[PDB]
Formats: structure tokens, C-alpha cells, sequence
């Protein structure tokens, strides 16, 4: 429990030190997947420097409202997010058999692309439900940018 | 080091002969041959039908964008 | 005017459910355009899980306040 | 922080690839900065040996980015 | 009707010519004629040698991206 809610470095430390181990068997048993698992590695290895940040009192405050925003309110906004993602998603593939939405990964990938302003409104392909397509994804913008609005404004209180 | 079809691609290897064969996206992925572009055979819509609310343009035109398009030929 | 202002979610609901009835007689009747009218029920059949969020505090305010977000601001802006 | 978080990324990127456009630290550091403006690159079109391990470093990189900005644009809110 | 050689484009007429000729972006723009295809000739930065810092390499040659960048040849 206590682990659940506090004592989170700990926790960071030990999975750095996990995936090390990992590229390490990897290593020595002739395969090539321990470049995976050791820049995983890598990367923790970097943002778990911000543990250093107390110590000095401005950017351990900082480093602690971080803590609290991401365990507080971006996991509410995630699950409600996810939950119209994945609806979405598959409504699109069975909309749309093949052509970039064969897949539920792909058709996934595909809308997360609108989410931070990298997507594809072009509607070149010549699909059977074209202009049905059109409707589900205006729709899917807007109740996106509703939640993510939403989510800007309950942040707004907590100040 | 390359995978054959059927093989797993992009996990350490990728897949050969690529004049050929593709890589698909699904995060577990399986080295896969192409297909022969065959045309649009009959159940398409023909010039002046609607097109995009079931049934797609036959080979030979095009469906405009708006809200009930029509099939048109080329430009 | 109750119909409307209050109780939002009997209204999604037995929309779905049209949905999903206009699918079958279109599919009944040799008509392609079923698979459409599938969607959007599918599509609504998602949405609606939210309904559920009550009964979990924190989650019920969190949707009580996207609901009031959309039916005051949001038609103001969208005008 | 931003910049601790660009370097970690960047250094891990250039590991796993260090081919084509991700051959040097400059390069990926510059083309990971380009999604901190809107300008970033998911299209994934070449032919990678790890790809499916690049994508989830990218998407890992561009939510804790965007938490970043979110936690900066509160914080500023304290001073009104 | 178009805008001739060295007449206002863009407000009411497009150039004609298109193959030889094309509207600036000047927000006053005349039509303007294309020039040929001169290749890089000497005053150029050579292979081995810094570009981007005041001088661009040959015509054979490409600059890459790094803060000191050194020409080096295509492919
Ligand atoms: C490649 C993929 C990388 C993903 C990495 C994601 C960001 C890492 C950031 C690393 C920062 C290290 C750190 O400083 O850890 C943070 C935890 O941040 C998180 O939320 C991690 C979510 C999992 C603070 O946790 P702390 O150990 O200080 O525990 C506190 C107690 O000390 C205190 O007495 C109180 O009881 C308080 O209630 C407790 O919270
Ligand atoms: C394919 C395209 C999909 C489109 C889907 C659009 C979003 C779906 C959102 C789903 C949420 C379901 C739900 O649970 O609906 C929400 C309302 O959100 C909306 O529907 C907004 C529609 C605009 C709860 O409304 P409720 O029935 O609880 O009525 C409340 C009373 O109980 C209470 O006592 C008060 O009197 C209060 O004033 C009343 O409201
Ligand atoms: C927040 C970021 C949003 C954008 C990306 C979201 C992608 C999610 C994938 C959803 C899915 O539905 O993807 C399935 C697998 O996804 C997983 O990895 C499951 C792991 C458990 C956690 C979900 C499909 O299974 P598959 O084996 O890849 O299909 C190939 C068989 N032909
Ligand atoms: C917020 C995002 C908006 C993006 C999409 C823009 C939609 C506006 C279309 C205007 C129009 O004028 O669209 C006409 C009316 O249709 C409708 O749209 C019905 C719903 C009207 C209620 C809104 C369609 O006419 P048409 O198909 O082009 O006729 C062929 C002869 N040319
Ligand atoms: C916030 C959004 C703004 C984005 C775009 C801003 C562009 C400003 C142009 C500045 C300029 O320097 O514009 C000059 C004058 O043009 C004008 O603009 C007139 C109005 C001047 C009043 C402001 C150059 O134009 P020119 O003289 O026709 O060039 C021909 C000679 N070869
Ligand atoms: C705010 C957003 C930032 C986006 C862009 C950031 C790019 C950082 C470069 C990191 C690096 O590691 O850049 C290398 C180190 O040099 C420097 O650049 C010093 C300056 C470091 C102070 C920032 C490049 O050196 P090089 O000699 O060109 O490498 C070619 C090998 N022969
Ligand atoms: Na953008």
C-alpha cells in the first residue's frame, strides 16, 4: 500500500537496475534484442536525476507539483481519453476494412496522431464509406479537444 | 540477420528482398508478400452514381469531395 | 423541457438502441448502408460507458464537470 | 528539466539507430525538438531493425514533454 | 488575358508563359523570368573543408548537419 502511494524512486532505481540485468543475459546468450532492453535502461537512467533535484528548494518544489499533477489528474484524464480512443478505433476499422485502418494498432497510432496536431485530413484513398469516414473523425476532434479543455480548466482549480 | 515470410520483422531484424515483401504495422509484426494490383471489377459505381455511401468509383473515374458525391471522370 | 435539460442519458441510450434497429432492417432489406448505422451504434455504445461513472466519487465530479462544460460554454463558443 | 529530458531521449534514440537522420546527437536533437512545436514526424515509412521500440520510446518522449508544458503553464498561474 | 513580362501579377491576372515565366511573392509582384541553371563554380568550399560558415560546398560536394559541418560527396 505504502508502496502504491509513496516510495516511488525506489521503485524507478530498482526497474533501471532490472532492465541492466536483462541486457545482460541477453548479452551473453548471442542475441541481438539486448540493445532493447539496454536503451530502456538508458533513458530511465536519465530522467531518474531529477531525484537530485531536492536539495534545493525551488526545484524540489517543482519536481514535487510534477509528482502530484501526473498522480492526481492525468490519470482521470487518461482513462476517460483511452476509453474514447479505443472506441473510436474500432468503429473506424469496421467502418473502414483495409488501407492504413486493417489494424487496430495502426487505426490507434492514427488517431493519437490528431491529438497533438500531426494529423491527416487529406482523404485521398478511395474507400467505400468515404463521407461517413469524414463524420466519426470531426466528431472524435471535437470530443478530444473537449476533454483536453476540460482537463486544462479542472487544473485551474486546484491553483 | 534478415527474416524470411513469415518471420518476425523489426524486432532486431528486418525483412528482406523489400521489392517484394513488407514489413506490416501490429507491434508484433510478420514479414508479408505484396499483392498484384488487380482493377476494380463490377459492384462499383459508375459515372453519374453516387459514390462513397457503400460503393466506391469504378477504375476509370473519380468520387469528388462533398456531401452526396457523384463518380466523374478524370480530370 | 424535463426531457431534455434533465436526464441526458435515457436519450443516448434509446439512441443507441434506434441505431442498432435501423441496422437490422437495413441489413433485413438488402441495403449495404447497414454497416454505417452499425458504427455510430458502436461508436455511441462506447461513449456511453461514461454513464458509469457514478458511484466512484472523484470520477462522477470529473464527469458532471464535462457535462456542464458542453452544455453551457461550449454552444456559446461553437455559435 | 526539458533539457535533461531532450538529451536522455536523444541519447537513447541515437543508440538504438544510428542510421539515417539519427546518426548524430546534433540531428536527433534537433528532430526531437521539432515535436515540442508541432512539427514532429510519426509517419515511420523507413525500414528500421527496432522498430516497435523506436515508436514507444517517441510516444513515451512526447507525453512526458507535453506533462511538462501542462505542469509549467499551472505553475505560472501561482504568480496571478 | 495574362500579365505580360514586367507587368503587376496576382491582382486580377496570372502570367502567362508559365514555362519561362512566374509571379514573385512581393505583394506588388511583376512577372519575372526564370534563370538558367548555373552550375557551383570556384569560391566554393571543397571536400574536407568547412561549409556553412560563410562559404557552401561544391557543386559535387554536400554540407551536412552538424555545428561544424565538412563537405563531403553525394551518397
Ligand atoms: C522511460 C520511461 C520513464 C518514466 C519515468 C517517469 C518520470 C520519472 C521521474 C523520476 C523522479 C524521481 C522521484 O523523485 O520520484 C517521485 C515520483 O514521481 C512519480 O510520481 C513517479 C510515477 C511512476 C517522487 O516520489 P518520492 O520517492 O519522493 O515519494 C514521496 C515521499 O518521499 C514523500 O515523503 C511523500 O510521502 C510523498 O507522498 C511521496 O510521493
Ligand atoms: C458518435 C457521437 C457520440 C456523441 C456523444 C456525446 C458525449 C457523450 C457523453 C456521455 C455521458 C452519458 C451521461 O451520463 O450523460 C450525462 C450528461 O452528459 C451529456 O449527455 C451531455 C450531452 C451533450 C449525465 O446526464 P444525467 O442523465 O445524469 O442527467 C443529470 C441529472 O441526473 C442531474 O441530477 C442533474 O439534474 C443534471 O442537470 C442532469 O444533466
Ligand atoms: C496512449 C498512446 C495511444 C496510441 C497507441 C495505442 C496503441 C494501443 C494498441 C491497442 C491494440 O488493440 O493493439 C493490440 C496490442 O496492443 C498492445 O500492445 C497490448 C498491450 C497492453 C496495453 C494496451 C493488438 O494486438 P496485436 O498482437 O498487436 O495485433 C497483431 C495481430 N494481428
Ligand atoms: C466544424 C467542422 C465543419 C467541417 C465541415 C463543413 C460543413 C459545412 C457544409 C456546408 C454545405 O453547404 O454543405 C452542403 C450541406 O450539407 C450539410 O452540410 C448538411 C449539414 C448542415 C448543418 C451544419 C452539402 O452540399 P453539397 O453536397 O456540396 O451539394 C453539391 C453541390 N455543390
Ligand atoms: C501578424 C501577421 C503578419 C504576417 C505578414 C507580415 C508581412 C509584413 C510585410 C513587411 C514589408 O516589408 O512589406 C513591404 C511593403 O509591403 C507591405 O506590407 C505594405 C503594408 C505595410 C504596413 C504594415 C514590402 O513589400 P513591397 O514594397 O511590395 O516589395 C517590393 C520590393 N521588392
Ligand atoms: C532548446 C532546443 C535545442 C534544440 C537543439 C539542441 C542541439 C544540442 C546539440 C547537442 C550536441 O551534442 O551537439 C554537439 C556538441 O556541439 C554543440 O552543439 C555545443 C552546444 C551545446 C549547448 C546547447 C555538436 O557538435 P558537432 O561538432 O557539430 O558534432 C559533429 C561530430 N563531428
Ligand atoms: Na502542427
Amino acid at each position: 500500500k505504502s508502496l502504491f502511494v509513496d516510495s516511488y524512486s525506489e521503485i524507478l532505481f530498482f526497474v533501471q537496475s532490472l532492465f541492466m540485468l536483462v541486457s545482460v543475459v541477453l548479452y551473453f546468450s548471442q542475441r541481438k534484442e539486448y540493445v532493447a532492453s539496454m536503451v530502456f535502461s538508458l533513458a530511465m537512467g536519465w530522467t531518474n536525476m531529477l531525484y537530485y533535484t531536492r536539495g534545493f528548494q525551488q526545484m524540489g518544489i517543482y519536481a514535487v507539483m510534477i509528482e502530484k499533477m501526473i498522480l492526481r489528474d492525468l490519470c482521470r484524464f487518461m482513462f476517460v481519453y483511452l476509453v474514447f480512443l479505443f472506441g473510436f478505433s474500432t468503429a473506424v476499422v469496421t467502418l473502414i476494412e483495409d488501407g492504413k485502418y486493417n489494424s487496430l494498432y495502426s487505426t490507434c497510432l492514427e488517431l493519437f496522431k490528431f491529438t497533438i496536431g500531426m494529423g491527416d485530413l487529406e482523404f485521398t484513398e478511395n474507400y467505400d464509406f468515404k463521407a461517413v469516414f469524414i463524420i466519426l473523425l470531426l466528431a472524435y476532434v471535437i470530443l478530444t479537444y473537449i476533454l483536453l479543455l476540460n482537463m486544462l480548466i479542472a487544473l485551474m482549480g486546484e491553483t | 540477420d534478415c527474416a524470411k515470410e513469415g518471420e518476425v520483422c523489426s524486432w532486431g531484424k528486418k525483412c528482406c528482398d523489400l521489392d517484394n515483401f513488407y514489413c506490416p504495422m501490429e507491434f508484433i509484426p510478420h514479414c508479408k508478400k505484396y499483392k498484384p494490383y488487380v482493377p476494380v471489377t463490377t459492384n462499383c459505381a459508375k459515372e453519374g452514381e453516387v459514390c462513397g455511401w457503400g460503393s466506391k468509383c469504378c477504375h476509370g473515374l473519380d468520387c469528388p469531395l462533398a456531401f452526396i458525391p457523384y463518380c466523374e471522370k478524370y480530370r
